């Protein structure tokens, strides 16, 4: 796995080469981010719990079928390895914003994620939907303005929803 | 590789847990010292010919040998002065890629893994590169938090050859 | 799931034998259970409707804070009492089940494993389950062989409960 | 792995039905019938070595091409093997019967057999017959008269027999 | 299978390394040995009809039951003879290969692995094959190391059936 | 694994027969010039480090861009996996010389090779040349006349060439 400064090095060794002057900026202007970085890390965090549960709740809602008897979510074991999954994805999209890269989401979580589902029936259509509801519930608990110093987090924001994006897609 | 943020991100999957304050300190003391590390990385890139052609001249002096002596491991000829002023910039460059990752994982993955193993099939002495990493160290300039981390991957190759 | 039957069979495989007295005993035991386990399954399922409805309003009584506190993990609202009916139902058809398996098979596999993450996740009191699963025992109306199976069913998921 | 009584639970489960009064029905009379199984799965066993042995023994005698050298039950480690294969072979067999379902020996025993068969070059059809040798040494051991209480056992023998067939299919 | 250049082998190969004088030497042993091999298993193949037939009448001779007793592990029939006959063509083949190979490898691979079993499920009293052994031993005429290496493969046999 | 006697028992088996004459006739000759092969092995051996070395070197003289930055042998741990890789093969082609049969080789070294660096990107192409740079050195290691009793090892030489052959035609 890389995080963003690794990354940056993997691209410049491949070809021989000290980091150029925007290489060594770009890293630059994320280090001066870091707090904000820090604080979406923490707030995802501790709103975990309520994430998933609420996500999940919103979906089984709008897709009674899923939990209706023979559903992909009937049965504790089942609901269990659902809520689980949820979970997982949520605590990996975490880890990416972290190190700054994509990277530990897609080689630890996402990877054969699909052919995992494929196999079991898992539905991956309604566990991207799962994961839309958990990007759109994570966003507006990092955007909230109480209770912190003021600032732009754009950037965050929009980095942290590609981190979404690339878990819905992956099983999709 | 190893820096603080893969490193704090590995323990808490190893555990399968979400990261928190420990790792949310690391994460602190990471981007405390990254501004250090990105500047050092761009003095030694902007100074690199001459530290890389210093800490050769210095090899070369240390052990006047290297250049007088025939052999496929030696500098006696322009083809293997070349190699090693090639091996140093290599060094130099590893280097500054441990600063700007704020970790010894560059250093560990390009460099340190094998390095044992090189040294012994091509019968390079590991006290050539000491020296050199010696002038680098004693040459490059660097003060404040950029010369400790710095200087503390130079020291970490120096073990590692020692 | 475990059943006299599926535990004979595999304590014989693991060990590569074929099946031995020791199985057969335990096969005269299933059918000696089984006729009043599968009659306790059949008086369970045509009594349902009167079980589940009056262990649902045993639970609201013994509990009134779970009619009328707001909440998505309360019965206040007609949501609410069907999610509750709901469970209960579960809970009363896979006891039935675990009569026709002759074992807790069944409670395990459907019931069981997830069971504390479910409770925690959505914030469902245990102890409602045990109200629910006492009023079934007391008013079941089974004896015998029947009362007593159907009994350590309804106690084995108390105890999962406690 | 299911038992008859378990085989039952998991289609109504999946329905989120109550067994049926004919469903109950049909599982009580495979109980009254309960003390014909166990003498069926005792019997084989009891005979076990014998059948086996008499099965292998007459397979090899119409088809000597089996054990001429370079035939795939010449050598000791290969005879081994092949007898091992219809001990197991009977051995699933029971387990179906005891347990009333075949799952036992469709998940531990027949599935991957053709495959592992084509891999090593076991002729399959041969594998067939003698099971098909077994199954008719066996159902004139079940079907035997002296030393039992009288009853009809057609239905358990031709349960039995069924399992052996399904057993010669898999690898024919 | 196990021979002294396979045995030599798979040491250096399990311990990641060349081959080194001790393997050498291995094959010094294994080059001394062959000639003399090689001469026996030619010269049993050349004697291998008396052999086997001799063999087969002295089981019969020590065992006259074998011969007047019906049944499908005993040679009372034509049949049941040359099941015999050729079972001990089996043996005096396979020791021929031993020889060949210098080692106990073909023993091993094509008669030693799953010989209790096959004695066992088809009722054939080691014994028998004991009898045969010791006879072809007292009667294939070999001398030095010819004899030597030809008996240790035999009396391997013949620890193995008792 | 077979030695070159085990080879020719193998085939004697399948068809049920002892070896011919002509074939324990073979096997002489091979055991009488016993000496020649153990030779070879030694003198392999003893040149081992230096034959992997001067190899690789001259590699990486021809084809530059395997060691420049970017490169498959750029890096000291892709470096000294490569002369691993070397070393391994040598090693490997002794072990074939030693038993007389190209089994240990093939079974234990080449076989899936080419799909190891197909998945690695390991060139197989550059690995093919390294292995010829070996052979030739290793061949006239073993040729050269001095140091030792004079005779003909133009057939172990011969048989030498045919193991090197082998690997390099796996790799590629
Ligand atoms: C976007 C995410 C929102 C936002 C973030 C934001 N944070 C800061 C500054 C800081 N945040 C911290 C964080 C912590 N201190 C701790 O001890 C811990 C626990 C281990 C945490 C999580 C710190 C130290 C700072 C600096 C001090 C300060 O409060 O300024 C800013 C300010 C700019 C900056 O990058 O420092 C901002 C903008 N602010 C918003 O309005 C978004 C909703
Ligand atoms: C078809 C398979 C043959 C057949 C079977 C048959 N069996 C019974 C009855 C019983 N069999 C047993 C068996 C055992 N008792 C033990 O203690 C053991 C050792 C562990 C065994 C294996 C028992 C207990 C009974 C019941 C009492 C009795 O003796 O009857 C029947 C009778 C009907 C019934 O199901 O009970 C039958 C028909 N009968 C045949 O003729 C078939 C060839
Ligand atoms: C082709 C490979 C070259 C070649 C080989 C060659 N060798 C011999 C004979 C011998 N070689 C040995 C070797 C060893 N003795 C030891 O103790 C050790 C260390 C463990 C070794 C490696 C031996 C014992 C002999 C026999 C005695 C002797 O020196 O003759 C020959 C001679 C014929 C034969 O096969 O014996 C040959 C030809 N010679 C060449 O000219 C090739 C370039
Ligand atoms: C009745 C005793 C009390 C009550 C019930 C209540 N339950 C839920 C939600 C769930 N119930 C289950 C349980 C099961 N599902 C299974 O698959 C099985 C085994 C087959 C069982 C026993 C689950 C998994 C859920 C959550 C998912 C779903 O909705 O199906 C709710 C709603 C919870 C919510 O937050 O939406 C309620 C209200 N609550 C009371 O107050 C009663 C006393
Ligand atoms: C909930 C939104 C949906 C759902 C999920 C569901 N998933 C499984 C089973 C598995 N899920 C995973 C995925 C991971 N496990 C990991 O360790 C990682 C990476 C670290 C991931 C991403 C795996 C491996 C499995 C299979 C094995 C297991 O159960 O652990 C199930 C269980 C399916 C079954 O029948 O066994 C379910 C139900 N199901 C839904 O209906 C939702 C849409
Ligand atoms: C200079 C201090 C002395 C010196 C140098 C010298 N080096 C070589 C050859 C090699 N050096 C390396 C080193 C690296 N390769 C890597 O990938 C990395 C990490 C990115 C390092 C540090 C290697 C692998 C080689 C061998 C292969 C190659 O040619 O690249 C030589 C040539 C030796 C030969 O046998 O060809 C020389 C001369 N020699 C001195 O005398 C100087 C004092
Ligand atoms: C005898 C009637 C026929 C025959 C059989 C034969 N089979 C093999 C090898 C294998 N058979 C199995 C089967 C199983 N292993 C299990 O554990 C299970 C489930 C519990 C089964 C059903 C397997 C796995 C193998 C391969 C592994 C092994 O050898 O143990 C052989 C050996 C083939 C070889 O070349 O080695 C033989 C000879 N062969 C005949 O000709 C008869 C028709
Ligand atoms: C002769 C000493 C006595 C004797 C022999 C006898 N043997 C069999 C049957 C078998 N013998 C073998 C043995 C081997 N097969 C192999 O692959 C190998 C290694 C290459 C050996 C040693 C086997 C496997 C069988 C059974 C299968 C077959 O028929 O080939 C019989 C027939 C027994 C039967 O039940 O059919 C007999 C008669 N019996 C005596 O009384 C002699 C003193
Ligand atoms: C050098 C001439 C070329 C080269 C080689 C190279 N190989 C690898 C990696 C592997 N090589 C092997 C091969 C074996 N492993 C064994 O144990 C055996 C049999 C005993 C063999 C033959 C394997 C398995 C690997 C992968 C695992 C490992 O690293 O050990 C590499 C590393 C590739 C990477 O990116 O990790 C390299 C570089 N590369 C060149 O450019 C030369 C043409």
């Amino acid at each position: 796995t890389f995080d963003a400064f690794t990354k940056v090095v993997a691209q410049a060794d491949a070809r021989g080469e000290f980091l150029s002057d925007a290489q060594l900026d770009a890293l630059s202007r994320l280090v001066a981010e870091g707090n904000k970085r820090i604080d979406t890390v923490n707030r995802i965090t501790g709103n975990a719990s309520s994430i998933v549960a609420n996500a999940a709740r919103a979906l089984f809602a709008e897709q009674p079928s899923l939990i209706a008897p023979g559903g992909n979510a009937y049965t504790n074991r089942r609901m269990a390895a659902c809520l689980r999954d949820m979970e997982i994805i949520l605590r990996y999209v975490t880890y990416a914003v972290f190190t700054g890269d994509a990277s530990i989401l897609d080689d630890r979580c996402l990877n054969g994620l699909r052919e995992t589902y494929l196999a079991l029936g898992v539905p991956g259509a309604s566990v991207a939907e799962g994961v839309r509801k958990m990007k759109d519930a994570a966003v507006a608990i990092v955007s909230d303005r109480n209770g912190i110093t003021q600032g732009d987090c754009s950037a965050i924001i929009s980095e942290l929803g590609s981190y979404f994006d690339k878990a819905a897609a992956a099983v999709a | 590789s190893k820096t603080p943020l893969t490193e704090a991100v590995a323990a808490a999957d190893s555990q399968g847990r979400f990261l928190s304050s420990t790792e949310l300190q690391v994460a602190f003391g990471r981007f405390r010292q990254a501004a250090s590390g990105l500047a050092a990385a761009k003095a030694l890139a902007n100074n690199a010919d001459s530290l890389v052609n210093g800490a050769a001249n210095a090899v070369y002096s240390k052990f006047p040998y290297t250049t007088s002596t025939p052999g496929n491991n030696f500098a006696s000829t322009p083809e293997g002065k070349a190699k090693c002023a090639r091996d140093i910039g290599y060094y130099l460059r590893i280097v500054t890629y441990a600063l700007v990752a704020g970790g010894t994982g560059p250093i560990d993955e390009y460099l340190l893994a094998g390095l044992d193993e090189i040294n012994k099939t091509f019968d390079l002495a590991p006290s050539w590169y000491v020296e050199a990493l010696k002038y680098i160290k004693a040459n490059h300039g660097l003060s404040g938090d950029s010369r400790d981390e710095a200087n503390s991957y130079i020291d970490y190759l120096i073990n590692a050859l020692s």
